[PDB]
């Protein structure tokens, strides 16, 4: 496990970081829309509800 | 990572707009000032359809569906859910799809290149356009354009199409048809015969130019030649969606009835039309 | 066979569309690694290999063998550029552009480039030199359209440049492959047919400015142009649209 | 190695590495429990 | 503007050009044909010479039989008036046996007896032809790609009229010989199993379609872009590449983030083209014989929505 | 001088958001001309039905 | 039909500007 | 922490800015368009509901 | 600010400039189309 | 570094002319802001 | 009343570009 | 190492510049949020 | 009780905006 | 360069338009605070007739 | 136009172009407010 470090010496950091940045950004996309599709979950029309916001 | 022939082309210049701003490449992409452009709108647009599919509510890529406002809404803005995406969306397309042009146009700037790609990716775009603005917009509704969803963009053509009876019977669209045919059997030909002389029997030498010729004068006693096949395949491939566009520009704004009773023109010529016999006597 | 399911809503046309879906795939690798046979392994820009060479590996080699005994051509294979190129880089990092050092048109880089093509004639299916000045194949002459022969060279500049003195051809596609123009030092150029345009009263080369017409690369035999010089013509001539100033 | 990196090239840039992704998925913790705190989701 | 190399701006005529000679039996090959300066302004102007030998003569000779035997139906239909010919041509129809007679030979001259023997000529002649694809480039010492292209447009044809209509179990299945009745034809099969939209080898087959234009688009378009360095000559590309080549190849490269070759975009060219009709054939095989309507298929297989 | 330094800043800004303004308002007259000859044909008459479910 | 005449009328108008423009680029090229 | 500077070590800042640049534009506009889509949050429309517009 | 000229050191302010006059115009298109799409803001229906 | 060619001396100075019109631009759009908000606010 | 705030807030803000301004006078006065 | 051409104190100086920018962003961004929030809260 | 909680809330983290950016002065005077 | 006598005689005109655009806006300003204030009082309620015969 | 360039040497275009610019701009408000005083042609009553 001390050696994960040679990661580095088979994969450019440049396209890691650049590679990890998209996919990171992505995921965290798909999260959120995942919730906003849950109505459960989906905070815009929990606190809708909470505050009575409409009808 | 470059092409090993590549660097001698990586020089400065050929932009359009914004000089060395954005002068650089990107992996194998070069940017330039419509490269940003492009992704901006591209990334823009399908995310508002990801967002489209939450509102829907569903997750089955092949259900997903963004519909135009309805026709109540005119030409007018709609809601985002019912309709406003739609419109949003169908501005990033436009963005997108001139921006990529623009773009093409600055690597064959920069290449020395002709401009012809770009050119024929311009008809392509006006097709889209006839198809989501300028139709819609003779019509009076942006409802008459297609919805942004793999099947229920099918449904549109299919409702479209038979508002007007069988829609084979447009002659606009016979003619696209016959220049789409065309490019595809030309392509195959093409493909093949220069594969065919790349490529020859096991042990033999590569063929030449003259034994092309030569194949298709064998064949068919004629024989277009090397720069007629690509002037060829260029203008069948354009005149098709030319045509196609003309087909869907003159349907429901200067014909409205059923295509196949266009036809009865030539029948009821007043030399023939009583003549008895046949099918329409 | 209608409605018959192995399993689930899986039925016989389910079967078929999977066993596409393989063979697409399948397909789309054929397809890339066939294209991987010219311009790899990918190279960083100081010209050593870089560590990223894609998800697609290169094909085996193939061999073409060429006609009238010019050998074999094995792809993919060594495949260095062959001569210098004049550029230096113009940041630390990579993907930016390469400035040329010198005058680029001269040096060939740019859209100015050219390649190490072969330093012999193209030839045609019986073995004879393809393309040949007009007065070198007696059968041809000009059967349609303004006869540019006699005509004015005029440059972007809008200067008389020389005039045309000859068509060469291809001969067995029967075709007019370049215009050759002599100069005001009745030594003669090629220009590339496609590059000039046959005007009524001229023929007009939106590429080049008439004092760049010196500069076109000049053939070494008065009756025959190699694919070497070919390379440097056309190249030097595109060249000229980035690179010829006002 | 491809890369080129010398060994303690590498082995410093983990370390920095190593200092994001801890930085990052400790501001993702706090996240997490504060929406568990605030709706849980067993 | 520019020169756009779209025409021609010279023409130039040497000799006729006879052609390369290979194991060509060169006697079954004809005289050179005229030259046309029209098409010379896009193309090469020489017609011929054509090699005929023993499958040339039999499919053109079973091609005039077919294209006749519709003739003289079509001219029938009319009552023999030359005015009414020339009226109602596009709506004359010879049509395939009626149901009831299935895959029987014993329909009547007028119910569909006729359709049998011009359907029998144009087997003949279309198969006839891709032998004499075949062996064009045998003699030539060329590959067989054309004849095995060609194969996948006869998969299609030989299924539409043939295959499907005997696993059918009647040749009321098949296409009628007229120019709106295959029209009509084409419309009612569609109907008739569900909407065909919804085939997904309908859905393959137009993407390979459209695919197709685009592909040529493309191809054709770089082609002339990089023509000014001699890129249509592709064969000495693909033996000594050019800066025409490596442009082509750069644009692609920095446009899309992948490129061809001069070799290798002629096969995405090929197999772009062959899918075609290859998904296409497929497509209708299926139709009536697996499945008899097409969107409820959709709707149990996640592409439509259920009801 | 720094007003005419003040002015260059301008000028290149009024160079970007005039060809912006181009293609806008360049658009907005092509619209137009398709909205013109929507007014002249016979559509209100003969106004099709809507080929979407949405409606 | 003769409400489009209107719009040719502003087209007209605006030839006038670009005749009327390149002529200020000529009458004073330094000229 | 105190080496994350590097990172202008491992990318040149031209096209990190250029990136970074589009990413935080991307971002904001997919955020207010969202909740301009969620009737609880659409502004435009709450001010119309308050000031009796048309609703 | 202390160091946010420096800006103009990394990218060429010729460019920049005429490339955020295009932005500038375009994001006030946006806002402008934003509220015409908005039935209680839509001052151009009359 | 120094990727333009500016001097440090010529960027201070430009940044202040470019900082001068941010702030002149935005007090406009803020009077516009501010006329809309009088005749129809949104909040 | 509550609404008039907003009145203010505009203001503050103009007072920012006010602020804003002067000191791009200022920060290079030449200075 | 440098893949950029940076000197280790072009990149400190670099970097204290962009990370006064983003923390100013952030700022104006955390009020605009308490803004909203002290408007219409979303918790 | 989120109001109050949220007002407390985003005025610490404006706090730690604070620190960072006169931390990052504090560095930027080449340190 | 011409350039820079076009960019002045812009300049000049800008002094003008932009001096009468703020006393525009600046009175619009002032009849603003005038119907904030008509706003905030009890005006409506007890709305004065008419003084002359007009209406 | 012939001769019309004699004006910059009786009047001096520095003061005309930023009296020209005051013209301009309360001629367009002029025209603006003409249109919003007409029923018709009110934008902003919404
Ligand atoms: C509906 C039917 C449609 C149907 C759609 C159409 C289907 C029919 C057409 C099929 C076309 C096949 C395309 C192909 O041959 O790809 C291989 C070729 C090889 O290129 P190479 O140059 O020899 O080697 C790669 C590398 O050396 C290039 O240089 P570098 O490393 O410095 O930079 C990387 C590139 C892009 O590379 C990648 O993105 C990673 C490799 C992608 C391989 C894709 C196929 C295999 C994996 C598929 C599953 C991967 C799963 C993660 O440049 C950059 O990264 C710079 C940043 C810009 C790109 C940002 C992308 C953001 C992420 C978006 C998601 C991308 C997903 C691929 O090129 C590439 O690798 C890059 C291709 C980029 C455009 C691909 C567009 C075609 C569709 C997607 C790929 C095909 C699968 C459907
Ligand atoms: C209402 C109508 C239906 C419909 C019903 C059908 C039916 C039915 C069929 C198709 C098929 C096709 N459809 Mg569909 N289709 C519709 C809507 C569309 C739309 C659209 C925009 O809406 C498009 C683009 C298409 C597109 C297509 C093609 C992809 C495909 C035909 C490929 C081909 O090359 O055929 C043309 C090529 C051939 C027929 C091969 C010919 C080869 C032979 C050997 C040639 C012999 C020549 C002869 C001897 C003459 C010689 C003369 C010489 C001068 C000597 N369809 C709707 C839903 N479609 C076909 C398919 O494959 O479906 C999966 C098919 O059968
Ligand atoms: C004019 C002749 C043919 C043609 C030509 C052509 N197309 C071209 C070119 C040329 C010459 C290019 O140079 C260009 C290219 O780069 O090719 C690789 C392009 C191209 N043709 C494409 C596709 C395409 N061409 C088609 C057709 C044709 N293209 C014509 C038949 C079709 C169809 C259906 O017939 C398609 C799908 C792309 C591969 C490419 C253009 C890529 C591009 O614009 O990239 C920038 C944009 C993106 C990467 C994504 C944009 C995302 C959007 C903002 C959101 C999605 C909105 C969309 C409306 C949703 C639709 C849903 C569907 C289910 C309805
Ligand atoms: C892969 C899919 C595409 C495809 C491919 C394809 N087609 C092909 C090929 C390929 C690769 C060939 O090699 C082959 C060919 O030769 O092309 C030039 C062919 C071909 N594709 C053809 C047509 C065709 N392809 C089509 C489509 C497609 N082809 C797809 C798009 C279509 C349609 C509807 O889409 C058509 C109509 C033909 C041009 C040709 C096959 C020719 C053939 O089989 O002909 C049989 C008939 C005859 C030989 C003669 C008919 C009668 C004539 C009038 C001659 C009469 C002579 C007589 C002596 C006269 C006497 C008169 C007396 C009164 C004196
Ligand atoms: C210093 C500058 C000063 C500028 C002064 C102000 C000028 C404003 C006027 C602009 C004149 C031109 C406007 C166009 C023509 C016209 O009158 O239209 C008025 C009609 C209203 O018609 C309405 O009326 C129509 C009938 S009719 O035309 O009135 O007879 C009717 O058919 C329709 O249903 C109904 O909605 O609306 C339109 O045509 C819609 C314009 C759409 C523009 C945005 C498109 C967004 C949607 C998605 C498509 C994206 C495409 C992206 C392309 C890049
Ligand atoms: C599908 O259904 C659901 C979506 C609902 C659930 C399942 C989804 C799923 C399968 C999720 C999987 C998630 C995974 C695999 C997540 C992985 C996350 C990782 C590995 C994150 C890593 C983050 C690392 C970071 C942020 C590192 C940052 C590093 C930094 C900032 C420093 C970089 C280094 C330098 C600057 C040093 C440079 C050195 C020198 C010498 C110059
Ligand atoms: C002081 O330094 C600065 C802060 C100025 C710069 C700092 C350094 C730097 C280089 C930053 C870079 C940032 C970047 C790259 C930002 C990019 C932002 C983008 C890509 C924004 C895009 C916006 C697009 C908009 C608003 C589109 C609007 C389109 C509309 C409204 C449709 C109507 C418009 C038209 C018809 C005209 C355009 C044409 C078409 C086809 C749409
Ligand atoms: C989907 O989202 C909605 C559409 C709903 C809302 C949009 C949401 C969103 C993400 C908006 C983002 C907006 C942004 C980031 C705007 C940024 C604007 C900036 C940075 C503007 C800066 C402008 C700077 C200017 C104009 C500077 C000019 C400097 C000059 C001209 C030099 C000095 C010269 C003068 C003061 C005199 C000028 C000369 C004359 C003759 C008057
Ligand atoms: C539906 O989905 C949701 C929208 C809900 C998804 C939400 C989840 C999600 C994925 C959110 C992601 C958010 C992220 C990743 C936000 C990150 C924001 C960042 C990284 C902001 C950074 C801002 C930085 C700024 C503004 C920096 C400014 C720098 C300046 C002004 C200095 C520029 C440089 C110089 C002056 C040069 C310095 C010195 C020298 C010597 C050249
Ligand atoms: C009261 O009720 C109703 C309104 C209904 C009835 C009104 C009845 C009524 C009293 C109307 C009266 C109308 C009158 C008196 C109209 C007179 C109009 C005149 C005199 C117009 C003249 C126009 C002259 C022009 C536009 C001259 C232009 C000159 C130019 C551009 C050249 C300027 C000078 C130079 C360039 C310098 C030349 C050379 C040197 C060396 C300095
Ligand atoms: C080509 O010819 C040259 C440009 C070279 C000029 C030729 C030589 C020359 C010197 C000609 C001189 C012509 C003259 C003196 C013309 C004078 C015209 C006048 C006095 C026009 C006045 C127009 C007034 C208008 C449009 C007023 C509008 C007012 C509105 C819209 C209300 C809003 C306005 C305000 C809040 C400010 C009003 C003013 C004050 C003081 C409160
Ligand atoms: C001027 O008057 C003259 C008489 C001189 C000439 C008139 C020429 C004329 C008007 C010709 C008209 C031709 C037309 C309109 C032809 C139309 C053809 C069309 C549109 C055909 C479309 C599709 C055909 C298909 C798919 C046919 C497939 C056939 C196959 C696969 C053959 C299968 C074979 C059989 C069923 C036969 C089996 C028999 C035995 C013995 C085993
Ligand atoms: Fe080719």
């Amino acid at each position: 496990m001390s050696k994960f470090y040679k990661i580095w010496m088979i994969f450019d950091p440049r396209r890691v970081f650049v590679a990890q940045g998209v996919f990171l950004f992505l995921l965290a996309v798909m999260i959120h829309l995942i919730l906003l599709s849950t109505p459960s979950y989906n905070w815009l029309e929990i606190s809708a509800a909470k505050y009575n916001r409409v009808a | 990572a470059l092409l090993s022939f590549e660097r001698k082309y990586r020089v400065p210049g050929g932009t359009l707009v914004g000089g060395n701003l954005f002068d650089f490449w990107v992996g194998p992409f070069y940017v330039g000032f419509f490269g940003v452009a492009t992704f901006f709108f591209a990334a823009l647009g399908i995310i508002l359809i990801a967002w489209s599919a939450v509102l829907q509510g569903t997750w089955n890529p092949q259900l997903i569906s963004v519909y135009p406002p309805a026709l109540e809404y005119g030409l007018g803005g709609a809601p985002l859910a019912k309709g406003g995406l739609w419109q949003i969306i169908t501005i990033c397309a436009t963005g997108a799809f001139v921006s990529w042009a623009l773009r093409e146009v600055e690597i064959c700037r920069k290449l020395g290149i002709g401009y012809h790609i770009p050119f024929a990716f311009a008809f392509a775009i006006l097709a889209y356009l006839t198809l989501v603005l300028f139709r819609p917009v003779m019509m009076g509704a942006w409802g008459y354009a297609f919805p942004y969803g793999i099947w229920t963009h099918l449904d549109w053509v299919s409702n479209t199409g038979y508002t007007y009876g069988n829609f084979h019977y447009n002659p606009a669209h016979m003619i696209a048809i016959s220049f789409f045919f065309t490019n595809a059997l030309a392509l195959a030909l093409h493909g093949a015969l220069v594969l065919s002389a790349a490529n020859p029997e096991k042990g033999k030498e590569m063929r030449t130019p003259d034994h092309e010729d030569t194949f298709f004068r064998d064949l068919v006693g004629y024989s277009i030649g090397t720069l007629g096949i690509h002037r060829l395949g260029l203008l069948l491939s354009l005149s098709a969606v030319f045509f196609s566009a003309l087909c869907m520009i003159i349907t429901g704004t200067i014909w409205f009835d059923q295509w196949v009773d266009w036809w009865q023109w030539w029948v009821k010529l007043p030399w023939w039309a009583n003549i008895p016999g046949g099918i329409n006597g | 066979m209608v409605g018959v399911t192995a399993f689930g809503n899986f039925d016989l046309a389910s079967l078929a569309i999977y066993s596409f879906w393989i063979f697409l795939a399948g397909l789309i690798y054929y397809l890339q690694t066939e294209n991987m046979r010219e311009g790899y392994p990918l190279e960083n820009e100081d010209g050593t290999p870089a560590a990223n060479q894609g998800p697609f590996p290169l094909p085996k080699p193939k061999t073409f063998i060429l006609p009238h005994g010019r050998g074999t051509l094995t792809v993919p294979g060594p495949e260095s550029e062959d001569r210098p190129i004049a550029l230096a880089r113009t940041a630390v990092s990579e993907g930016f552009p390469h400035a040329p050092t010198g005058d680029p048109m001269k040096d060939g880089v740019g859209p100015a480039s050219w390649v190490a093509r072969r330093d012999l004639p193209e030839l045609d299916g019986h073995g004879h030199n393809k393309i040949k000045p007009m007065k070198a194949a007696a059968g041809f002459h000009v059967s349609a359209g303004k006869n540019p022969i006699g005509l004015p060279v005029r440059g972007c500049d809008l200067e008389i440049a020389g005039k045309v003195v000859d068509i060469w051809v291809d001969i067995p596609e029967q075709m007019a492959r370049f215009l050759e123009v002599e100069l005001k030092d009745g030594s003669t150029r090629l220009l590339p047919m496609q590059m000039v345009k046959v005007q009524s009263n001229r023929v007009h080369v939106n590429a080049l400015s008439s004092d760049l017409f010196a500069g076109i690369p000049t053939i070494k035999s008065p009756t025959e142009v190699t694919l070497l010089e070919e390379d440097k013509i056309c190249g030097y001539v595109a060249g000229g649209l980035m690179y010829a100033a006002p | 190695g491809y890369t080129g990196l010398t060994d303690e090239q590498a082995q410093e840039l983990h370390s920095v590495y190593m200092s994001g992704l801890w930085l990052f998925s400790a501001v993702a913790i706090v996240a997490h429990l504060a929406v568990y705190i605030w709706r849980p989701w067993f | 503007a520019e020169y756009q190399n779209i025409f021609s701006q010279v023409q130039v005529r040497g000799p006729a050009d006879l052609g390369m000679t290979e194991d060509v039996n060169l006697a079954n090959r004809s005289g050179v044909g005229p030259f046309s300066t029209l098409l010379g302004w896009f193309g090469n102007a020489q017609l011929g010479p054509i090699y005929l030998g023993s499958l040339g003569v039999l499919s053109l000779f079973s091609g005039l039989m077919w294209f006749f035997t519709i003739g003289i139906w079509f001219w029938y239909q009319a009552g023999w008036n030359p005015a009414v010919f020339l009226r109602d041509l596009f709506f004359f129809s010879l049509e395939p046996p009626a149901p009831e007679y299935g895959l029987s030979f014993a329909a009547p001259l007028k119910e569909g007896g006729l359709w049998l023997i011009a359907s029998f000529f144009m087997f003949v002649a279309v198969w006839s032809w891709w032998g004499r694809t075949y062996l064009r480039a045998q003699a030539l010492g060329m590959g067989k790609h054309t004849a095995w292209a060609f194969l996948s447009a006869i998969w299609l044809w030989m299924v539409l009229g043939f295959i499907r209509p005997i696993l059918m179990g009647s040749w009321s299945e098949a296409v009628p010989y007229g120019i709106f009745s295959h029209l009509d034809w084409t419309n009612n099969f569609s109907l008739v199993h569900g909407n065909l939209f919804y085939n997904p080898f309908h859905g393959l087959s137009i993407a390979f379609l459209y695919g197709s234009a685009l592909l040529f688009a493309m191809h054709g378009a770089t082609i002339l872009a990089v023509s000014r360095f001699g890129g249509e000559r592709e064969l000495e590309q693909i033996a000594d590449r050019g800066t025409a080549a490596e442009r082509a190849a750069l644009f692609w490269r920095w446009t899309m983030g992948f490129n061809a070759t001069m070799e290798g975009i002629h096969r995405w060219a090929i197999w772009m083209a062959v899918l075609v009709t290859l998904t296409g054939g497929i497509g209708i095989l299926l139709s009536g014989t697996v499945v008899d309507n097409w969107y409820v298929w959709g709707q149990n297989h996640g592409m439509a929505p259920l009801n | 001088p720094k007003t005419n330094l003040r002015l260059w800043v301008a000028f290149q800004m009024m160079k970007g958001a005039g060809w912006a303004g181009g293609v806008f308002f360049g658009t907005l007259l092509l619209i137009g001309f398709f909205r013109v000859v929507g007014r002249m044909l016979p559509i209100q008459e003969n106004q099709a039905p809507a080929p979407n479910i949405t409606g | 039909m003769a409400y489009m005449f209107g719009i040719i009328v502003f087209l007209a108008m605006l030839a006038v500007c670009w005749f009327g423009f390149m002529a200020a680029e000529r009458q004073a090229g330094r000229l």
